């Protein structure tokens, strides 16, 4: 069975330069190679089909090139939209294979956070629940501390994060601080502040509301 | 139109049906052998005219006893037809000089 | 119009199967095989099989164990796979994708989320996130909606029914519990709100659930 | 007999095209393919594309971008490469080649400087460079011409027209300020001048300029 190696598995470019993805098969398989784009929470697209020829739709900024057992996928002039998940596929023998994929991740110049608080919902807080909804948005790099306070006092229970991988419209990411408490604990605290600690500023990023 | 050339005409024919159907049945044939080639469509045709005309430059060829079994036809199609034009056309000829001796 | 027609989820219990349908429009040959491709969350693309509607043949991964089982339906139009006996390690998205027996897959499905676990279903709950009252706007606004207490995965989340994609991050989901929790974040000119309306579009395949939620200012 | 003929040079603003022509005397034949080779400064050669003037088919490499479009005018004998959209990258020489379609480049042109840049063409200035009065002769005597403040590359330089090839050193130009600068070296036998005359023939492609200038002694 053709073994398909894909390397580097993560490949960082800056934006608007020449892009190479490498996929190497085990053994020659003519052009009998095929690259798809896979974005975040996508399924995959055929990009190039037997090594070299187009698919209409695709931008004219992707080629492929190679024969035998080196294969290349090239982007001149990489942009965000092209932040994905690259893979290549042999059909020159029985069974069809994959590669491993390659991540395409642009270093962009350096944003700060836009930070944006919400207090939990009378349509939540009706239920005994109550979670304060912190947004971490389009700063990059992707390395950023978020910190809690309530009434000055910093909190580290009941606190769940998630990062969106790079994003595909700008090549920033994103962050989700959610405090989680419930109706009585929340009721008997005055300030909830969710203080963000990125490279673009020595100075934290606060926002915070008190209930009343 | 004389018998000889009927047969080679309906033997033209019939090699293209075996042509096709040989692509068509190879690639389901070859599927599901590890290793094996002769799976996609496009080049399985390459691959069945590479077959009747006995040429066989061995680029690709099936794995599987069914491969085989599909193969086995074509080459037999392939060298029938490929002599039945020659029996038509040495029975034209064999006429042409059966005229031009007067009989 | 959408080629390949699959279901966005099946919750599995351990040791039990699922039949994962694939409904194909658009030009269908003889010559067609659709193929299906295994994905684990963080890892990559994996073939399972092939089946060839027309004469009904189908093969399959020998590199791996051979859960699947696959079958169509000539006259429907339709792809079958048999996944049986799953386990953890059978939880994945499984696409489906239409290969003219040329080689590549020139379109695929949405693919299938399969979860096997015990957990009940549970729709999520959808709660808006309209700022603080004491809250200072630039010439932008950050809405959001909060989706929690869910399984299985997936949601689909959108704004404006899909009419609002510029501004738009939805978070990965969070496991806390046998229940999932995720936001949405939309950020439009702070005029066109709440002048101009602001609704958070939520799905739910597993459950057959989708709510609306309207970002409304705090009253 | 030349065979292939090429100009010496074409700058090109960034961002602009540029058509390479490629006019072949001697034996044509049907068979004959023309071939275009890209070298960059200090790096080696590489394979840009293929054409058959009698058929007019030709074929590029997939491996690098693919600015070039090839022609041929079957009557004037010409091979024409279109570069498209260059960048300082595109900046190379670019020579032309004859394969009889048997595998080898049996003959090459001189090939074509191509500088990508905004500055204006500058023809170049020539000095002579006889020795100071307080120099002493050996058996050999170095005389010199002096080649600056000329954009862009290239010059050739030759002594006599050509018929002085034995003893002569040009360098290297340097860039400084938008403008190349070089010295050619030349030694005759101490007696043999001045004389006999030393003259430094110097062409400059990009601007259609050549110059002559005689090396006397110090008046
Ligand atoms: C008749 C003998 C049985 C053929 C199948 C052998 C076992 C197949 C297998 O275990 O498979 C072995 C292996 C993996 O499937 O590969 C293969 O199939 C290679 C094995 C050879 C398959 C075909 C051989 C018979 C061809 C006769 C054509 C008719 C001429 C008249």
């Amino acid at each position: 069975d053709i073994l398909l190696t894909q390397s580097p598995a993560i490949l960082s470019v800056s934006p608007g330069e020449r892009v190479s993805f490498s996929c190497r098969a085990s053994q020659s398989i003519g052009t009998d190679i095929h690259w798809y784009q896979q974005r975040t929470n996508g399924s995959p697209r055929l990009l190039i089909k037997y090594a070299s020829e187009s698919i209409s739709g695709i931008p004219s900024r992707f080629s492929g090139s190679g024969s035998g057992t080196d294969f290349t996928l090239s982007i001149n002039s990489v942009e965000s939209e092209d932040i994905a998940n690259y893979y290549c596929q042999q059909s020159n023998r029985w069974p069809f294979t994959f590669g491993s994929g390659t991540k395409l991740e642009i270093k962009r110049a350096d944003a700060a956070p836009t930070v944006s608080i919400f207090p939990p919902s009378s349509e939540q807080l009706t239920s005994g629940g109550a979670s304060v909804v912190c947004f971490l948005n389009n700063f990059y790099p992707k390395d950023i501390n978020v910190k809690w306070k309530i009434d000055g006092s910093e909190r580290q229970n009941g606190v769940l994060n998630s990062w969106t991988d790079q994003d595909s419209k700008d090549s920033t990411y994103s962050m989700s601080s959610t405090l989680t408490l419930t109706k009585d604990e929340y009721e008997r605290h005055n300030s909830y502040t969710c203080e963000a600690t990125h490279k673009t500023s020595t100075s934290p990023i606060v926002k915070s509301f008190n209930r009343n | 139109s004389a018998l000889h050339w009927r047969a080679a005409g309906a033997a033209t024919v019939l090699l293209v049906i075996v042509l096709l159907a040989g692509s068509y049945l190879a690639v389901l044939a070859e599927r599901g052998a590890p290793g094996a080639q002769l799976i996609t469509y496009p080049r399985a045709l390459w691959w069945s005219v590479v077959t009747a005309t006995t040429v066989g430059y061995g680029d690709l060829y099936p794995v599987t006893l069914w491969g085989r079994c599909v193969a086995v036809v074509v080459m037999v199609a392939g060298i029938t037809s490929f002599g039945l034009v020659t029996a038509a056309l040495a029975t034209w000829f064999v006429g042409r000089e059966q005229e031009r001796r007067g009989h | 119009q959408v080629q390949l027609q699959q279901p966005g989820a099946e919750l599995v219990k351990p040791g039990a199967s699922v039949k994962l349908s694939c409904k194909a429009s658009g030009y269908t040959f003889t010559s067609d095989w659709i193929h299906w491709v295994k994905q684990r969350p963080g890892h990559g693309l994996e073939w399972i099989g092939e089946i060839i509607p027309s004469y009904g043949r189908a093969n399959y991964n020998e590199k791996i164990q051979k859960k699947a089982t696959l079958t169509a339906d000539k006259s429907s139009s339709t792809a079958f796979m048999q996944l049986s006996s799953l386990t953890s390690e059978d939880s994945a998205v499984y696409y489906c994708a239409r290969e003219r027996g040329d080689g590549y897959f020139a379109v695929w499905g949405a693919g299938t989320t399969v979860t096997v676990s015990s957990a009940k279903t549970t729709p999520p709950s959808v709660y808006p996130l309209a700022p603080g009252s004491a809250a200072q706007t630039n010439s932008m606004v950050t809405l959001g909606c909060l989706v929690k207490g869910y399984f299985p995965e997936p949601v689909t989340v959108t704004w404006n029914s899909g009419s609002l994609s510029s501004g738009v991050h939805t978070f990965p989901a969070v496991l806390q519990s046998d229940l999932y929790t995720l936001s949405s974040s939309v950020t439009v000119p702070s005029s066109s709100w709440p002048s101009e309306t602001v609704t958070c579009n939520v799905a739910h395949p597993a459950s057959s659930t989708k709510v609306d939620k309207k970002i409304v200012p705090r009253d």
